[PDB]
């Protein structure tokens, strides 16, 4: 996890989705291993407030892929 | 497992294999051979049979089945 | 392999069961001119020859 | 994940033109799910009814699945 | 008489699922079955084998259902298989014999004169082969007591056709040994050799405890044996012996000290060498 | 439905003997057999046992597996305690390949009409060289499902690959009559105890000592090569640090091979002293 707490439907996933050389159907299972890299700010209501985050780096090193 | 392929090696260099004439050599570990059958064949030779003794027109014992010389 | 190095009357290697040419071998040469040509030079020098 | 789609169509579009086996098609079927799992878009999948379609046995068990 | 008996991997993994398939469907502490083979003069060749239906009363220890008729149609269709392979014997998959085997052998016998049981042990040992071989001989003992039509040992032996050391070696592949001697397996089949040796002695210790006692009867040929061995024993303090051994040792020792000298060296060679390949590789990338 | 290409025909140890057995005990005469086995739920083929037929001259056919001997034995073998089915035919191919002829199509056709599982399986008694068993199990493609585009077998596992087929199977159509499953073998462990009784030394052979004469005769000889060795091993250190292998190789060899001998054969000694008194 984030804080450093082992993630069980991830490593549950992992190995499942390991486990498609027998089963292709269970190569879906690496979907458990998916986590959204993302910043969510949520205020008081508990409703998505528009808010604008602030990343000190150059706009090429993280973002995405262009169409090519 | 080094020994065991050291084995399989000795192994086909066996015993009931054809005499036939090697010819000439093409390259290194391949030369042409013509056994006793009356064919010609493009073999592939062994590693380590002295092609310093392994001079043109040679008594030279093949493989039963690929006719390589062993 | 390229035709064109597979001239008229060279040797061609063919696999088995397919006949497909997959090699081009050293020309055939009768076995008696073949042992003609020299290999190791005679040891007669210039230097051994007088007048 | 909705509002980030940032999906690249073109590659998959590119694999499925070169698939020609089944394992290739259940392989395109897989990556499709992977590149949109969480984001509830299945446009690929709702565009290639055909290819969708020519799926057979547990390959239709695969792409059910892709579409979960 | 018959001298050895060879039997063949084949015979000995029919055995082995004969008893399985047996004692799978039900429970039996011995399953039966008839020894296909062929003689070279005194050397039966025990080929091939089949399972003929068998039980017995184990309280009764004389009453016992073998099957001639279904022997002789098994025996009749395995001719038609193959030809050269006649009725030689039979078999028990039975760590013991029973009193029903003198009867059983009575039995072969009609099959074939010189019937040979063999005793193939489903449960693997570790020191011997699983099988041992048993000819009924009836004789007027010389040594002037009662006589019983009973068993005889005959030696026994494991050997395999080409055919079928293609599939041993094949099915052996992933736990085989190399087909050569490494020094660290001469060390263990010394080992081994060792434990084999030290075995036999125990069971002869134990059979002349017994015998000493009285359990058991003194069995002539056995006493024979026993005493030919401790006249066989040498004498290892003689000083004509043991110079002769420090001699060969010493001889043995000088190739192995040359020996050593030479692997010493070669290592050292290539130490040098690669000293040499470090120095010109930091030395490049230096510069 | 269609099968994939996952099942595994399972050849028992007995079976697998049994075939290399016949197969060249009736070289070159092509011999065939019943397999005793099972099919457990999709992807198993269990070959229990293998079932010879005699000899019927008129080569492997359907004309071959004479009923009444398959249908005599079939019952005295379940008399015996062997009840299975027949899961396919075997029949050897002495030294021409591993594949099925337009007659063994037929036959193989018969069988899978009996039950759509059989399995025919080939073997090649004369390439079965020891320590390569060349064995193939097959099956037939159904002649509609090759045109309808339809590959001949499923694919959902990665099991089932791994297998290169041969060019000879290729050349003499593979995959366009039939198709190659694969074979496993189910081997336990007290049967493979006893397959290594075969040659398993004794402990005589294990604690016996070398002819002395003849070891001597050894050493000395070996020494004498390793002597050889060492001189062109000396010029070819010296003529390479000079205008800066074989020699080396060789060297090593046989100080390996004196110094394994001449410890064992000296260990052996010294255990029979101790031991043998
Ligand atoms: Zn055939």
């Amino acid at each position: 996890s984030r804080t450093g707490h082992t993630h069980m439907p991830s490593v549950v996933g992992v190995l499942v989705f390991t486990q498609f050389w027998f089963w292709f159907p269970l190569s879906h299972f690496l979907s458990l291993a998916y986590t959204p890299t993302c910043v969510i700010g949520l205020n008081k209501d508990l409703k998505m407030p528009k808010v604008q985050y602030k990343s000190n780096c150059k706009p090429s090193t993280f973002a995405y892929p262009a169409p090519l | 497992e080094f020994l065991h392929a050291q084995e399989e090696v000795k192994r086909i260099q066996s015993i009931p294999l054809v005499i036939g004439q090697f010819l000439e050599a093409v390259d290194q570990n391949t030369a042409i051979v013509g056994s006793t059958t009356g064919s010609n064949y493009y073999v592939r030779i062994l590693s380590t049979i002295d092609r310093e003794l392994l001079k043109p027109n040679a008594s030279v014992a093949l493989h039963k089945h690929s006719n390589a010389l062993v | 392999i390229d035709i064109n190095d597979v001239t008229p009357n060279c040797r061609v290697a063919l696999r088995n069961d397919s006949y497909t040419l997959h090699k081009i071998l050293p020309n055939k040469v009768d076995p008696l001119v073949s042992l003609m040509m020299v290999e190791k030079v005679p040891d007669s020098t210039y230097e051994m020859i007088g007048g | 994940l909705i509002r980030n789609n940032n999906t690249d169509l073109m590659i998959l579009k590119n694999t499925k033109d070169a698939v020609r086996n089944s394992v290739c098609h259940t392989a395109t079927v897989i990556a499709n799910s992977f590149m949109h799992c969480g984001t509830t878009s299945d446009q690929f999948l709702r565009d290639n009814l055909e290819w969708l379609a020519r799926a057979t046995n547990w390959a239709k068990f695969t792409a059910t699945a892709s579409l979960g | 008489a018959v001298q050895k008996v060879v039997v063949h991997p084949l015979v000995l993994l029919s055995v082995v699922d004969h008893f399985n398939r047996i004692g799978k469907v039900g429970n039996q502490k011995r399953v039966v079955g008839v020894l296909l083979g062929s003689w070279q003069k005194k050397v039966l060749d025990v080929s091939n084998s089949f399972a003929v239906p068998f039980d017995e009363d184990d309280k009764d220890d004389s009453v016992w259902f073998l099957d001639h008729d279904y022997l002789e149609n098994m025996y009749g269709m395995f001719k038609k298989v193959n030809a050269r392979e006649r009725i030689v014997g039979w078999y028990h998959t039975g760590p013991k014999l029973h009193k029903n085997d003198i009867a059983i052998n009575e039995l072969m016998k009609r099959y074939c004169p010189n019937s040979v049981l063999v005793i193939i042990d489903v449960k693997p040992k570790d020191l011997g082969l699983p099988t041992e071989a048993y000819i009924s001989v009836e004789e007027v003992h010389d040594d002037g007591t009662p006589t019983s039509k009973t068993f005889e040992h005959v030696t026994s032996e494991i050997g395999a056709e080409e055919a079928e050391e293609v599939g041993v070696e094949h099915l052996l592949r992933d736990i085989k040994d190399t087909t050569v001697g490494t020094l660290s397996q001469r060390i263990t089949n010394q080992v081994h050799g060792l434990k084999g040796l030290n075995s036999k002695l125990l069971d002869i210790r134990s059979y002349l405890e017994k015998v000493a006692t009285g359990k058991l009867p003194i069995n002539h040929q056995i006493i024979y044996q026993l005493q030919d061995v401790f006249n066989l024993l040498p004498d290892v303090s003689l000083q004509e012996f043991v110079k002769a051994f420090y001699l060969k040792t010493n001889d043995q020792m000088v190739v192995v000290y040359l020996a050593s000298l030479i692997r010493s060296v070669v290592a050292l060679h290539n130490l040098i060498n690669n000293k040499i390949a470090n120095r010109d590789a930091e030395k490049k990338e230096g510069q | 439905p269609a099968v994939d290409t996952a099942e595994q025909v399972y050849i028992s140890s007995l079976a697998l003997l049994k075939m290399l057995k016949h197969g060249r005990a009736g070289v070159p005469m092509e011999v065939m057999g019943l397999m005793l086995g099972e099919f457990v739920d999709d992807y198993t083929v269990r070959v229990i046992d293998v079932f010879a037929m005699p000899q019927s001259g008129t080569g492997v056919s359907v004309e071959a597996v004479d009923p009444v001997f398959q249908a005599k034995m079939l019952d005295m073998l379940k008399q015996t305690g062997r009840p299975e089915m027949v899961v396919g035919w075997y029949h050897s191919h002495p030294g021409f390949g591993c594949w099925l002829s337009g007659v063994d199509i037929n036959t193989q056709q018969s069988f899978e009409a009996l039950s759509e599982r059989a399995v025919a399986v080939v073997v090649d008694p004369i390439q079965s060289v020891k320590g390569k068993v060349v064995i193939d199990a097959f099956r037939l493609i159904n002649a509609n499902m090759m045109v309808l585009g339809h590959e001949p077998r499923q694919t959902t596992s990665n099991l089932g690959h791994l297998n290169k087929p041969s060019i000879q199977a290729l050349i003499h159509g593979l995959n366009r009559h039939y198709y190659s499953i694969t074979i496993n073998y189910r081997k336990n462990e007290l049967e493979q105890k006893m397959l290594l009784n075969l040659h398993k030394k004794s402990w005589m052979e294990g604690l016996t000592l070398q002819d002395y004469s003849e070891h001597c005769k050894h050493n000395e000889s070996v020494v004498k090569e390793m002597l050889e060795l060492a001189k062109n091993y000396n010029k070819a250190v010296e003529e390479e640090d000079k205008m800066t292998q074989d020699p080396k190789r060789h060297l090593e060899e046989h100080v390996d091979v004196l110094m394994t001998s001449n410890i064992v054969q000296c260990l052996a000694a010294m255990l029979d002293t101790v031991v043998f008194k």
